[PDB]
RNA sequence: GUGCUCGCUUCGGCAGCACAUAUACUAAAAUUGGAACGAUACAGAGAAGAUUAGCAUGGCCCCUGCGCAAGGAUGACACGCAAAUUCGUGAAGCGUU
RNA sequence: CGGCCUCCGAACGGUAAGAGCCUAGCAUGUAGAACUGGUUACCU
């Protein structure tokens, strides 16, 4: 059995006011992957929000590192296949019965010896927050999680309890679409879960710097430089990401064309600034040049 | 800020979950160095013995 | 309710428990189902106290229909608290409680034997029943910590399962041959197999010990 | 040590000192006055009884011979430190009755602010009431001046008002707090007043013959208030020396007169401290909070 | 582990609940002020009303019925009174419903 | 994981512990004896 | 919604005061998955020539029992190289320095 | 003036043990559900 002081939550699932009320009962489920008692904490979420539930072992949670009902990473906040591939990590974690019950008895054993402070293991040697992640991360509460479900009854007419219909009275979702069955056990381990390939091809899609064909082509053109810029700033922008060897400020279009001293650093510089180095707040275009 | 409040127990109600669950039994500590004294040698005879 | 709900979840379907707490089979039982059907003195106990109860009450539901007699309960209430050796069959499961019943007897004879001291009869209008009834109450105010101690054992094993574990069942009687056995070579393998070797390759301990059994056969046969 | 104090029930609003700095009184939500040993290993000897509402203000007299405690049922009380037992129950206020204040050194004689709009003056022995200043409202603090011949006063009107006890007018009254004055303390030498006011600052005051006719003398930053409004109080050190302050921040604000730092802002607490009590021999240091103990710290 | 005090914190859940603003509630080692967190404009506009604070609300009432004699047999509501303007049926309609039907034979 | 059977022997027994009386041989006697 | 304002103030309303202060695993569902020792059929019982009593040990095997008692074929299961760190003589023949 | 009046009934140990087989039940009643479209110029 698990014991714990509170839940490990996102904010977009623990809610909306300031102070929150929140029930505790001790031994209360089963975790759906650990397969052992917990203790299962029920808020509500906001006004006229779903009682949300702890739905995942405290330990459960600790080891890949999510939220324990929300089950999105604790610091990006994606799919856990999503934050698995964008850490190049290597998931290791049983799937049969015997070897799995066995591998989460002596990974919480290990675990007992812990500070409860951070993740255990790779969590911890895979924290190099990725340009891909911080890009595929949401910016504010999508708190549309927590309204209710689809009324059966409203869906075929039935919700004759006027307005308190248990569940949102509006169309239900067609079942072909790939982001509707999900299940937890596989949304846990990362194994085929359709929004994780949705979000892996908007990623895909996203825009990043393209790469020359000649390796000659060192001279790397930053689009959009405008003149509070100096080329002593571009400098600094490009001087210690390796060495440059020459940077010629194009007033007259308001751009900026590098020469570079190292193939790999500029690649670098330009890839990792892609529309995102912004120094006194302009959206510069780093490409290579003719 | 948030308020703790226990959820009442029921009475009447028989415990919930199977306990008996077999499984291996884990590693043990990391094996300690052992610290003797050299060993000496057994001759043939003795081993014959 | 609750007896027929333990006895559907044990998925027993070829038994049923009638409306007087007996209990019956609907097919005749292959040997599984006469072991997997077999059941202890937890039920039997709950069984027969219900069927108590229930001969009870329906002697007072007989009573409010308007098909008896205030006299012809109060004798009927008698008769069930003498004779709750040939109702109910509770003894086959404490055989304790012949202590009440032969009590439930004597007081009986008291009764009787001054109720009919006249004119009346040895006839059976002789209804006075506060004495057997305050006889099977002590006996309930007893068995209530028991039954709920071995009910409680009976639920607990039927939700959690029954711990196979870590049993470690006591010696008793069957297993004092067998346990000296166990532990007499179990001592020897301590002994001088492992801390008096330099037999180093492979003390052959396993071979000492046929030795062993040997020189206690031949000792027996002089 | 740390020294920290536990046995009260709910919170404890308010603790201090006897004036000998022989034994301890704290009081609080739990309509009973609990007393300690300072010294040893700070115990608990006895507890008085009887106010049905909260104790909102307990008050000694300057000598420690009998107790004044200020209930929330509309009643102060004045009881035996020789037995603990009532001798008064100034009843006849008409509302909440939250501060309470002995004369010192005069006859004796009481100053009472309460929740009906008046502040109240009585005297002991009569058990009836002397004067009263109904200005329009609710008084929260109320402290005499060492004359015995005014008594300030502190509301929800931010303006500190001050009554002269044989004109019977608004003799005083000072202006510069944003919001509503929670608590006054008049420094022992009878000349400088502390106010804290929950729009977080403490000013300093000083009631004399002749004052600069504007006497907002120092001022300090630090203190909170939240959605709680708990009643925030002060208090001079024995020496003028130190401004200690409670907050709703779980922090002991210690302060000094003369460079008005901050030499303290202590963690320790759970809960908001609602009343410092300084000792009037030693550097020790009683924090009343809401986390329903206290805590004895030395400096 | 806080302590807080009890009608306080229900105070202001429930002002945040019903207004959607409220005092907020961080204690920060950096002294901020009272400021109204959520729906701010709302509490400078509504003068930070509670719920449970009495305040001027000229705001329409939804209509309801009221039968408290109860010796009609089939008469009283009493307490049970139902809202006059509430609707006597909860259906989804000709398109939603058609589209629904759908829906369930696409799963 | 805790279970809520149970035993007819872990019923409360011998719940006050005996300690050696004045005379019996309590440890200050031994402490002092030669 | 209840009462009182020496409220308008008629006995229509309005107002003010007080009193009263936050239910709920929201579902009649809709899902989703595994067992019945039941058929079905196969299957088919330790030791040693034969016939048979049992008590144990081991553990990712259980079942009946309140059970730390007892029972379940001695409850079942438990055997083809159950080979592990590691060699050297004696002679001969052939080719080599 | 004598009195002396036990007990008492049920279970197991006997009628194999097994793999497949397939369908009720019986359990679940959840968690989650999505976001756009930047480009070249001077001296031989
Ligand atoms: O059947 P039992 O438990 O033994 O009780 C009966 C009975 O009592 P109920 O009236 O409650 O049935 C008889 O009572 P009467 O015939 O007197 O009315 C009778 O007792 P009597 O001896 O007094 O007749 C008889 O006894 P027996 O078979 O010896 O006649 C016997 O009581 P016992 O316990 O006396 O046998
Ligand atoms: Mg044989
Ligand atoms: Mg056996
Ligand atoms: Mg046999
Ligand atoms: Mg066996
Ligand atoms: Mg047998």
């Amino acid at each position: 059995w698990e014991d714990a002081d509170f839940p490990i939550l996102c904010q977009t699932c623990l809610g909306e006011n300031p102070y929150i009320r929140m029930t505790k009962e001790k031994y209360g489920k089963e975790c759906k992957i650990c397969a052992r008692p917990f203790t299962v904490f029920r808020w509500c979420p906001g006004v006229r929000m779903r009682f949300k539930k702890t739905e995942v072992c405290q330990t459960c949670s600790k080891l890949k590192n999510v939220c324990q009902t929300c089950l999105l990473d604790l610091e990006y906040g994606l799919p856990i296949q999503v934050r698995d591939a964008g850490l190049s990590f290597k998931d290791d974690m049983p799937k049969s019965d015997v070897n799995k019950e066995y591998y989460t008895q002596n990974m919480e054993r290990e675990i007992s010896n812990s500070d409860g402070t951070r993740p255990v293991g790779m969590l911890g040697k895979a924290t190099s927050t990725s340009d891909m992640l911080l890009k595929l991360a949401r910016t504010t509460p999508y708190y549309k999680r927590n309204r209710p479900h689809i009324c059966s009854f409203w869906v075929k007419g039935e919700c004759k309890r006027g307005e308190e219909c248990p569940y949102r009275h509006e169309k239900p979702t067609d079942p072909d679409d790939p982001l509707a069955d999900q299940n937890i056990k596989d949304r846990y381990y990362g194994i085929n879960d359709p929004v994780a390939d949705k979000l892996l091809k908007r990623a895909s899609t996203m825009p990043r710097l393209d790469p020359p064909e000649d390796k000659t082509i060192t001279t790397l053109y930053v689009g959009g430089l405008g003149d509070t810029i100096t080329e002593t700033d571009l400098r600094n922008h490009f001087y210690q990401f390796g060495e440059i060897r020459t940077i010629t400020v194009v007033q007259r279009q308001q751009c900026a064309f590098i020469q570079f001293a190292t193939r790999q650093a500029a690649e670098v510089a330009a890839e990792k600034s892609f529309n995102k180095l912004i120094v006194n707040g302009r959206r510069l275009n780093v490409k290579w040049g003719r | 800020v948030i308020r703790m409040v226990e959820m009442q127990k029921d009475p009447m109600e028989p415990p919930r979950f199977k306990i008996n669950k077999k499984i291996p039994r884990g590693p043990p500590s990391p094996p300690a160095p052992v610290m003797h004294s050299p060993s000496r040698k057994m001759t043939v005879k003795e081993q014959q013995e | 309710n609750m007896l027929n709900l333990l006895i559907h979840r044990k998925n027993l379907n070829y038994l049923h428990l009638d409306y007087n707490f007996n209990l019956k089979p609907v097919k005749t039982l292959t040997t599984k189902e006469r072991k997997k059907s077999r059941f202890g003195n937890a039920f039997h106990l709950c069984r027969e106290v219900l069927r108590l109860t229930k001969l009870v009450v329906d002697s007072h539901v007989q009573y409010r229909l308007g098909n008896v007699d205030a006299f012809q309960l109060a004798d009927g209430l008698q008769y069930i608290f003498a004779h709750v050796g040939q109702l109910t069959g509770m003894y086959r499961y404490k055989y304790k409680l012949m202590r009440q019943i032969r009590m439930c007897k004597d007081l009986k004879h008291l009764i009787y034997y001054r109720f009919n001291t006249g004119p009346v009869g040895k006839g059976p209008g002789c209804g006075f029943w506060a004495a057997g009834w305050r006889v099977w109450l002590f006996f309930m105010r007893g068995i209530t910590p028991l039954l709920e101690r071995w009910l409680g054992n009976l639920l607990a094993r039927q939700f959690e399962g029954r711990h196979s574990k870590g049993v470690a069942k006591t010696v008793t009687k069957q297993r004092v041959e067998s346990h000296f056995d166990l532990e007499l070579r179990a001592a020897v393998m301590h002994d001088i197999l492992d801390m008096m070797p330099e037999g180093i390759k492979q003390n052959k301990a396993r071979t000492i010990l046929q030795h062993l059994s040997e020189a206690w056969r031949c000792w027996k046969a002089n | 040590p740390i020294m920290l104090l536990s046995g009260h029930e709910g919170e404890v609003y308010c603790c201090k000192f006897h004036p000998n700095g022989s034994t301890l009184a704290s009081a609080g939500f739990d309509r009973l006055i609990l007393l300690w040993n300072v010294y040893g290993d700070c115990d608990n000897y006895a507890t008085l009884k009887g106010h049905s509402g909260a104790v909102m203000e307990l008050h000694y007299n300057t000598d420690g011979s009998m107790l004044f405690s200020a209930s929330t049922d509309k009643t102060v009380a004045v009881w035996d430190s020789e037995t603990g037992e009532r001798v008064k129950r100034l009843k006849g206020h008409t509302s909440f009755v939250n501060s309470c204040y002995p004369a010192r050194r005069g006859p004796q004689l009481v100053c009472t602010g309460s929740d009906d709009g008046t502040v109240k003056l009585w005297d002991i022995r009569k058990k009836a009431a002397i004067q009263t200043f109904q200005n329009t409202y609710q008084v929260l603090a109320v402290t005499f001046n060492d004359t015995s011949d005014q008594i300030i006063s502190g509301g929800i009107d931010n303006d500190i008002k001050v009554w002269d006890l044989r004109q019977n007018k608004l003799t005083y009254t000072m202006r510069g707090h944003a919001d509503s004055v929670t608590g006054l303390s008049l420094s022992s030498e009878g000349s400088y007043l502390l106010s804290n006011a929950m729009d977080n600052t403490v000013r300093v005051w000083d009631v004399r013959p002749f004052a600069p006719k504007e006497r907002c003398v120092k001022i300090f930053q630090g203190n909170v208030h939240n959605f709680e409004k708990n009643l925030l109080r002060c208090s001079w050190s024995p020496d003028g020396s130190k401004i200690a302050a409670g907050s709703a921040d779980r922090f002991v604000y210690v302060w000094d007169t003369t460079s008005r730092r901050i030499l303290y802002k202590l963690p320790g607490h759970a809960g908001s401290i609602n009343e410092v009590a300084f000792h009037p021999d030693e550097p020790i240091i009683i924090s009343a909070s809401s986390d329903k103990r206290l805590y004895m710290g030395e400096i | 582990p806080a302590h807080i005090n009890d009608f306080m914190f229900e105070q202001q859940r429930r002002t945040f609940a019903t207004y959607g603003y409220a005092l907020d509630p961080s204690l920060d080692n950096h002294q901020v002020s009272a400021k109204y967190i959520g729906s701010v404009e709302e509490a400078e506009k509504n003068q930070g009303l509670t719920v449970f604070e009495t305040g001027q609300k000229k705001t329409e009432k939804r209509k309801k019925f009221k039968e408290n004699d109860a010796s009609n047999i089939d008469g009283f509501l009493g307490p049970w009174a139902k809202y006059v303007d509430e609707k006597d049926v909860a259906k989804p309609s000709e398109e939603e419903q058609k589209e629904l039907d759908e829906i369930t034979a696409k799963r | 994981q805790l279970s809520k059977q149970y035993s007819s022997r872990d019923l409360p027994s011998h719940t006050k512990i005996k300690y050696r009386q004045t005379t019996q041989d309590a440890p200050e006697e031994v402490r002092n004896r030669d």
